[PDB]
């Protein structure tokens, strides 16, 4: 378990940091002899956008394992899919509300997916030549490895399959598969 | 699925004849009502209830209306939204 | 006609599934043995393809829209050959 | 008074027709099934009996060993 | 029977219908295997085709009879319509399986 | 009366009125191309038709006088005793 | 040098000869134009010669030349049944769209006709590369060309559309490559013979399986991704049209005998229902949108979207019928859409210099020659039996039904709909009414060449749906080799 | 009003010797009324 | 007006008019709740509901060489 | 009455002949000349398609079953 | 003369059609009316033939559409009901 508002504090402070720091920019690039207040004045919904939306996103993510119980990249997805609505919502346009969210969702979770190697990677740590010949001629695979994930149907008939759905349609209709014959002499 | 042989034996004679029956006598009805009454299918035309029969049947059940009512003019507007919108 | 000739070809479609092929001998000797069900959806989808050439309720409109042809054509095509298909 | 000729077309239908059913007989392999002087020069032009296996599989060979060579290079150890 | 003709031995397999004990880097045995379980699925299928043709004489033979004089052949091709199928050599090629299993 | 129509429009089937002066001698070409295809078809069929059952001696079945199937059986069938 | 090297170098030598015959001879175009269309008849002739000596039961490459100079990036030429008829459809093709053209490009002459002949050369490599990656070399290759083509060539709109089919064909591709490089990573090759022996494992097809599919699916195109095709199909020129329809739509097709059935059969079977759901909204939406479609040539060009769904839907039904009859709509769609489109952006548009359905009526009064090949077309684009089309709607169509039978159920609809748009385009036409009073000066009807070019169109389209097997012997056997599955009696003998 | 008024079957089903059980396709096939239930 | 000359034709202007909005009116499209309902309907709902159709009967029958007293039912 | 056959094949106009664009050498001679000689060509090419092979192995072992007659018995 | 019946009405077609500038309104009115009466003698001499002597009447030509299990060919079957249509 993980504590949500307790995370989503944090991620408000970090975006909102970098949110203050192009605040300062914007400030200091200003034409007019506004003053060093202008931080708060002007670009201050800069700096509250920011810490807006990676506050969301950290919210929203750790609430996320909690419900679901799992750690996985689909929390990544819901965060920035709540992160890309808060973007949108400053708008206040709603079709820039749900794509934003889309485009903020999708590209999180995929990163997530994938394991973006903006900071490492997945070292392997193994023989990549043993990793590349195995892969290379497991040309055949049991055949109940197949099935396990295929299954059976839709032109996969293994020997045996009549005696199956024999076994199958008596247990579901409580019919005894009985084909009549074509011929009267037997 | 035979039926013949009691289509042959077992149907009453007098519902064998019946078409016939029917025929000799609706002709001489229908022969009657013109040329020689011709006033009353016109008394059943222009009452309402007539009117509405007479409606009804020479436009065929309605169905020419609503197949392309429903049908020819839904497909068409189904073309209409997805090429629009 | 086409709306009934999509009927029919799934009617077609299904007797080759269940059979391997569509020549006439090979249907009717086999017809007794296949499932009852089976029977059902052939014989109903030639029975709406039936429905659209022979002008049966649900699909007549067509035939009695085919009298703006010349006569001849009414005669041999719309009453006596092709609505007996 | 005008008169209609039969035109190019009708000699292309009847001389096709005509040119299909005489190329259609001398074609036959005649009343005993024995391939015509023209038969066994098709047979024999695109014979191949084992020309398309035998550099097939040495193509596929080559190509599995320069296979072999690139991921004994590509995975060498840094 | 029919003597085997002179173009039908130049495209007899000359393996066996199937993949066990095939080396897979050996590329003609295993194109040789692959043409073996193609060319014997084709061979059971044009059985049922002749079959079906025997029974189309013989329902146009028997007429009302039919149903009586052609049971042999009817269930000869139900038999074969039941079991034989174009199914390719690729799922046997990439699946093998054991009758002990 | 009968309809004006442009001169210009080339039809196969003819156009509007058409009939040339040569049509009798046209129609004798065509229906000489009729029957040399007819009969080439009746010659096929006569040789590749399949019958189960032959016809009865007596009986009024003029294909009889052409069909091979039958030709074969009622030659083979006139060798008696 | 290999005949199959031949067929790739003929149209070659055909641009070097345009290119440099001002420096023997101010030649006229004639003669440019003359160089070219010869140089696609000796091109056909080849194919022709090997068709002849092709072999229809044989499971090896055939026409192949060994390299033994094996480099990076090395050509390899091969052939089999799967592929054979595509090659005979771009060297029929290439000189019919020649012709169709022969008058309608006034200016720039010399780079249409280098541009054309540089896309048979690129069409005919990509059925003949026995490599994955060569497959996408060549499928790519023709983007630029094309660009060129609509550009220099075009009507009113046609910067978008060059852009759109650019863009919308390199996106997809771009996804099928990364698939494509995956699999190189994995085997080592893409090379035909050693890539269809591998087993990738099932999670990897599902991924190899989107990418593959979404460059497919961009290029079939299926609905909702086909925007690039009602631009780049109307604003091209004719000759540019008739490629695209006939042969550059077939290359997705083609692409899956190659990419999906033999090394992702678990995904393929997998995700068949997501196939049929896509491809049986393409069946029913485009053919409501072309009813609605008021331009002839953008109605000819939506119609092509709804018959290769079917052809996609064939391709995915794993029965031999299925697959086969996928080949054949392929092939039967190539010989319908290329006259459909020279009677509507070679006949109706030259005459009239606009493609808007309001302004025609009646035409079967004054031209009778275009209205009887203009209606037998579009019987062949309603499937009607003893053209090809039926042939190949029908055998697609049983496979698709037989695989899943609530997506052939609605994707047979088609037999309906396509009729309907057919004949409604037909009957305003050719038919309802006397001659448009639009027209102010009359219309002569088919000149020679048009007659030809439909004529020998339509000729193919017949003949094929009286005696299908001159294609269907000859794919019989190679075609078995993509099929997925086993019979429980007839599997692992012994 | 018909299904109030329809008059009863007015002859016993005819019967077949074997229910011409061999001539309509053996056991496997439908066949012939034969010494069965009433109706 | 399109490189080779063409016949005099009698262009209506209105139908021309109506064929340039044909062509342009991709520049004028908005989200609004009618056009949000419609792609919604036709681009999700139908789709996703034919893919739910084919998922759960994907496998349901067959009916190749299936007699009286055999199912169609597969599963 | 009828009238006489009118009209302007290619829209020839009766006066004139029929002029050659260029492309009517190659597409009559070439394109169409060759395939009527593969038409030809393709009466006297062998048989290759799998089923002519495996009608024959059909019938062998249909023969061997009590279906087909032997020509040859033994 | 039963391929006779099928090709003769095809055969006055195209020449109505396809070539009614050579014949004519009268040339094209005796190729058709011809080549559908000689149609119909053959057609009652084929009703006593197939229907009288209970002789049917197979006809193979060339295959039509041969794949794997299906095999479709140009063929005709005349038995009671063909020569009563
Ligand atoms: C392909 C097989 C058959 C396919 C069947 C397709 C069925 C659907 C289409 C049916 C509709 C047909 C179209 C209508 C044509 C007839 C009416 C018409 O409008 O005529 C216009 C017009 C004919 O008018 P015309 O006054 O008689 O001829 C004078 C013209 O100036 C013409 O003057 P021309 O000098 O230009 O004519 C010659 C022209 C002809 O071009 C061709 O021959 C190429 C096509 C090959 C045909 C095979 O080109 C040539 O110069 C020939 C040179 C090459 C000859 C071969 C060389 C062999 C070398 C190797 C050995 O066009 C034609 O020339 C037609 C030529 C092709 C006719 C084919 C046969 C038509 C039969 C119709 C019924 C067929 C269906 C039967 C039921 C199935
Ligand atoms: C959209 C078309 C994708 C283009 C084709 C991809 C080519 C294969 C890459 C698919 C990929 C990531 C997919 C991430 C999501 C995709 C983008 C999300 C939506 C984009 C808008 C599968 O990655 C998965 O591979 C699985 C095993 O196959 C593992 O189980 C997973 O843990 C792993 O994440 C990368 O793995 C690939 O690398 C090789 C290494 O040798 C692996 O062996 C394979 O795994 C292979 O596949
Ligand atoms: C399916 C594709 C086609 C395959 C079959 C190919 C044709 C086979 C032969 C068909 C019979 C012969 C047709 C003769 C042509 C009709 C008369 C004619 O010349 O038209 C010119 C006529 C000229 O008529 P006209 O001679 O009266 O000239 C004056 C009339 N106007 C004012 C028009 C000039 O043009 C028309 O008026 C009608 C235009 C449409 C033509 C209709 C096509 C006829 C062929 C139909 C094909 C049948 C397909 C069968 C269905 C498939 C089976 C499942
Ligand atoms: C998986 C795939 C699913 C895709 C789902 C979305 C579908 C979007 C498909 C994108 C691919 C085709 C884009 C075509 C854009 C061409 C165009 O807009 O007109 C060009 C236009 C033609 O438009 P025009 O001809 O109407 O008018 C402009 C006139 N000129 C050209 C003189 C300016 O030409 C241009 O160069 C102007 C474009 C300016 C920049 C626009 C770039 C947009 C490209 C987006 C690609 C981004 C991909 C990211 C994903
Ligand atoms: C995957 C990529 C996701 C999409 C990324 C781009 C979407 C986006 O950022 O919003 C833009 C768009 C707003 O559309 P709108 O403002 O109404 O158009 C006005 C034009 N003048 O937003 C949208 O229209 C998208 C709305 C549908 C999103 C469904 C997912
Ligand atoms: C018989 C049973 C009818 C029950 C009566 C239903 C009824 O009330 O219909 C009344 C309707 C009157 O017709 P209307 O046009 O409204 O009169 C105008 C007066 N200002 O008259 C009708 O609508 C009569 C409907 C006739 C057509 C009905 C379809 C055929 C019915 C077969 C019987
Ligand atoms: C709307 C149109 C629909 C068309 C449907 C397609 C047709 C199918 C329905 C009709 C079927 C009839 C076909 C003809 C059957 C017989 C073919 C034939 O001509 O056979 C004769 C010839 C030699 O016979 P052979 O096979 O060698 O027998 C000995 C074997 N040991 O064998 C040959 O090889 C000769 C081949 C020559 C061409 C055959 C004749 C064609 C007749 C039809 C032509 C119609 C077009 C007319 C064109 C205009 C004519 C004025
Ligand atoms: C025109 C209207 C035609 C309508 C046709 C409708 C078909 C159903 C009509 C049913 C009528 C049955 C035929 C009536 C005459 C039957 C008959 O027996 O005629 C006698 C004739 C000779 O027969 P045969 O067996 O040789 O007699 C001597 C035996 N020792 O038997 C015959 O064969 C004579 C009949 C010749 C048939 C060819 C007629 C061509 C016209
Ligand atoms: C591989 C073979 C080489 C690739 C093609 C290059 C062809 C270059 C040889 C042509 C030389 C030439 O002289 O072309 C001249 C022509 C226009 O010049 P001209 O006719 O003199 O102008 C007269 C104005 N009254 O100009 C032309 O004809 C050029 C027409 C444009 C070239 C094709 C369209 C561009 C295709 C993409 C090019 C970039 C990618 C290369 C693609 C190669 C295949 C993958
Ligand atoms: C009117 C005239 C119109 C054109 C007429 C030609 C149309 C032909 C259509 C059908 C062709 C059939 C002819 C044929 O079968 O040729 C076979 C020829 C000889 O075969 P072969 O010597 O064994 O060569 C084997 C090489 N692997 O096979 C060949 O090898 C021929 C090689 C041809 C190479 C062409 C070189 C470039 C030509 C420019
Ligand atoms: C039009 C009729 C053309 C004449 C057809 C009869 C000529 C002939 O006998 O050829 C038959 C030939 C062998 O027969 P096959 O298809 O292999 O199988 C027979 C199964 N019944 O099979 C063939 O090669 C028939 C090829 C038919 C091509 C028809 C083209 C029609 C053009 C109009």
């Amino acid at each position: 378990p993980k504590d949500a508002v307790h995370l989503g504090l944090k991620g408000a402070a970090v975006v909102g940091g970098i949110g203050l720091l192009f605040a300062a920019v914007r400030t200091s690039l200003a034409r007019k002899n506004v003053g060093p207040w202008a931080i708060f004045t002007r670009n201050g919904k800069l700096a509250a956008t920011f810490a807006a939306v990676g506050g969301a996103y950290d919210f929203t993510r750790a609430a996320a394992a909690n419900l679901r119980e799992k750690e996985d990249w689909v929390n990544n997805g819901i965060g920035g899919l709540f992160a890309g609505a808060t973007m949108g919502l400053t708008t206040g346009r709603i079709p820039r509300v749900l794509g934003f969210a889309a485009l903020t969702g999708v590209v999180l979770a995929t990163a997530e997916y994938a394991g973006s190697g903006l900071r490492g990677v997945f070292k392997r740590d193994v023989d990549e030549y043993e990793r590349k010949e195995f892969l290379r001629k497991n040309r055949r695979r049991p055949i109940e490895e197949t099935l396990a994930e295929i299954g059976e149907g839709r032109g996969i008939k293994p020997p045996g399959y009549y005696e199956r759905r024999a076994q199958r349609l008596k247990e579901k209709y409580g019919v005894d598969i009985n084909p009549v014959c074509a011929d009267p002499d037997q | 699925h035979e039926i013949m042989i009691d289509t042959e034996f077992a149907v009453p004679v007098l519902f064998k004849l019946l078409p016939f029956i029917f025929t000799i006598s609706f002709s001489v009805i229908a022969l009657t009502l013109s040329e020689l009454l011709s006033e009353l299918v016109i008394y059943f035309k222009f009452s309402r209830f007539g009117y509405n029969i007479f409606g009804f049947f020479n436009q065929r059940f309605l169905i020419e209306f609503f197949y392309n009512k429903y049908i020819t003019n839904l497909i068409l507007n189904l073309g209409g939204q997805i090429t629009k919108i | 006609n086409r709306v009934g000739d999509c009927f029919l070809t799934v009617g077609m479609f299904a007797i080759l599934w269940s059979l391997g092929n569509l020549d006439y001998a090979t249907v009717f000797s086999l017809a007794p043995y296949i499932n009852s069900n089976v029977v059902i959806i052939i014989g109903i989808c030639l029975l709406i393809g039936a429905m659209a050439k022979s002008s049966q309720v649900g699909l007549h409109v067509w035939l009695p829209m085919a009298m703006e042809g010349p006569t001849p054509v009414s005669a041999l095509i719309h009453a006596a050959t092709m609505v007996t298909a | 008074n005008v008169e209609e000729p039969l035109g190019a077309a009708f000699y292309i239908a009847v001389g096709g027709i005509a040119s299909s059913f005489v190329i259609y007989n001398i074609s036959r392999p005649g009343p005993n099934g024995e391939p015509s002087s023209l038969h066994k020069w098709f047979s024999k032009i695109s014979d191949y009996k084992d020309e398309w296996e035998t550099r097939n599989t040495l193509m596929a060979a080559a190509l599995e060993q320069a296979a072999h060579d690139k991921h004994l290079l590509l995975t060498a150890e840094r | 029977p029919t003597p085997e003709s002179e173009a039908f031995l130049a495209k007899k397999p000359q393996v066996p219908p199937t993949f066990d004990g095939v080396d897979y880097e050996d590329n003609k045995r295993l194109k040789q295997a692959q043409d073996a379980i193609i060319r014997e699925q084709w061979v059971q299928v044009m059985m049922g085709r002749l079959v079906r043709e025997e029974l189309s004489k013989c329902y146009y033979r028997e007429g009302v009879n039919h149903l009586e004089k052609c049971g042999k052949l009817r269930e000869r091709y139900l038999q074969l319509l039941a079991n034989a199928k174009v199914k390719g050599y690729l799922f046997e090629q990439q699946n093998y399986w054991s009758k002990e299993n | 009366p009968k309809i004006p129509y442009p001169k210009h429009v080339w039809s196969p089937a003819g156009g509007w009125y058409a009939q040339p002066a040569n049509w009798k001698q046209n129609t004798a070409i065509f229906g000489l191309v009729i029957f040399g295809i007819t009969a080439m078809v009746w010659k096929y069929s006569a040789e590749h038709e399949v019958r189960h059952k032959m016809p009865e001696p007596d009986r009024f079945y003029p294909s009889r006088y052409w069909v091979k199937q039958i030709k074969d059986y009622e030659r083979a069938q006139k060798e008696k005793q | 040098m290999s005949l199959l090297y031949v067929l790739l170098i003929i149209p070659i030598i055909g641009i070097f000869l345009i290119s440099t015959i001002d420096s023997f001879y101010f030649f006229n175009v004639s003669y440019y134009k003359k160089i070219a269309l010869i140089t696609t008849i000796l091109n056909l002739i080849v194919s022709l010669i090997i068709y002849i000596l092709f072999d229809f039961s044989n499971n090896q490459f055939q026409f192949i030349q060994e390299n033994l100079d094996l480099s990076f990036y090395d050509i390899y030429l091969g052939v089999d049944g799967v592929s054979i008829y595509f090659v005979l459809l771009t060297t029929i093709i290439m000189p019919i769209a020649l012709v169709s053209n022969w008058n309608s490009i006034t200016n720039n002459i010399k780079s249409y006709l280098i541009i054309m002949l540089l896309l048979e050369t690129l069409l005919l490599a990509v059925f003949l590369v026995l490599d994955v990656l060569l497959f996408y070399i060549f499928f790519e290759s023709i983007l630029p060309p094309l660009f060129i083509l609509i550009g220099l060539f075009g009507s009113s709109n046609k910067v978008r559309a060059s852009f759109y089919i650019f863009l919308y064909t390199l996106l997809g591709s771009l996804f099928l490559l990364l698939s494509i490089l995956t699999m190189s990573s994995i085997v080592g090759t893409t090379y035909f013979d050693v890539l269809l022996k591998s087993s990738f494992e099932y999670t990897t097809q599902l991924f190899l399986f989107f990418g593959i599919f979404i460059a497919f699916a961009v290029k079939t195109p299926v609905w909702g991704l086909n925007s690039w095709l009602l631009r780049a199909h109307v604003e091209s020129p004719l000759g540019g049209s008739i490629v695209l329809a006939a042969i550059v739509l077939k290359l997705s097709l083609y692409g899956v005998f190659r990419l999906i059935l033999p090394i992702l059969p678990q995904a393929s079977l997998n995700l068949t229902y997501i196939v049929y759901a896509i491809g049986a909204i393409t069946v029913l939406y485009a053919s409501f949108s072309t009813l609605r479609t008021v331009d002839v040539k953008e109605l000819i060009a939506y119609s092509s979207v709804a018959h290769a769904a079917i052809y996609l839907m064939g391709v995915f039904s794993n029965t031999i019928q299925g697959l086969e009859g996928a080949i054949l709509l392929g092939l039967a769609h190539g010989f319908v859409s290329s006259g459909l489109f020279i009677c509507a952006g070679g006949i109706l548009y030259d005459r009239t210099g606009t493609r808007l359905i309001y302004f025609f009526r009646g035409l079967t009064q004054i031209m009778p020659l275009f209205s009887l090949f203009f209606f037998i077309l579009c019987l062949g684009n309603a499937g009607t039996p003893l053209t090809l089309n039926f042939v190949g709607e029908f055998m697609s169509l049983y496979g698709t039904l037989e695989r899943l039978p609530i997506a052939g159920m609605l994707a047979s609809t088609s037999i309906i709909f396509s009729a309907a748009y057919s004949i409604y385009m037909y009957n305003r036409i050719a038919f309802g009414g006397s001659v448009s009073l639009y027209f102010i000066d009359c219309f002569r009807d088919l000149t020679k060449r048009e007659f030809f070019i439909l004529f020998t169109l339509v000729s193919f389209t017949v003949i094929l749906g009286i005696y299908p097997s001159f294609v269907l012997d000859g794919l019989h056997y190679n075609i078995s080799s993509v099929v997925y599955g086993i019979e429980p009696n007839a599997s692992y003998l012994t | 009003v018909v299904k109030l008024t329809y008059p009863d079957r007015v002859s016993y089903p005819r019967e077949f010797e074997g229910g011409l059980e061999r001539e309509l396709g053996g056991a496997g096939a439908v066949r012939a009324f034969l010494c069965l239930d009433d109706e | 007006m399109a490189g080779l000359q063409h016949y005099k034709i009698a262009m209506d202007p209105a139908l021309v008019r109506l064929g340039s909005m044909i062509s342009n009116r991709y520049k004028y499209f908005r989200w609004t709740k009618r056009t949000a309902l419609v792609s919604f309907m036709y681009v999700v709902v139908v789709p996703s509901t034919i893919g739910y159709l084919a998922y759960k009967t994907d496998g349901l029958w067959d009916l190749r060489a299936k007699r009286r007293g055999d199912l169609i039912s597969e599963r | 009455q009828y009238d006489p056959p009118t009209g302007w094949l290619w829209g020839v106009r009766p006066g004139e002949k029929y002029q050659n664009e260029g492309w009517e050498g190659p597409f009559f001679y070439g394109f169409w000349g060759s395939l009527i000689v593969f038409a030809i060509a393709y009466a006297y090419k062998p048989d290759t398609s799998i089923q002519t092979w495996a009608l024959e192995e059909a019938r062998r072992r249909l023969e061997a079953e009590g279906i087909l007659e032997d020509p040859n018995p033994t | 003369m039963y391929l006779s019946i099928i090709i003769l009405p095809l055969l006055g077609s195209v020449v109505s059609g396809f070539f009614g500038r050579k014949v004519g309104v009268s040339g094209a009115q005796l190729i058709t009316c011809s080549s559908v009466i000689i149609t119909t003698i053959l057609s009652i001499i084929a009703f006593f033939e197939v229907g009288f002597n209970n002789i049917p009447v197979t006809i193979n030509i060339f295959r039509w559409i041969d794949s794997e299990w299906f095999i479709i060919n140009w063929g005709f079957q005349y038995d009671s009901l063909t020569v009563s249509m």
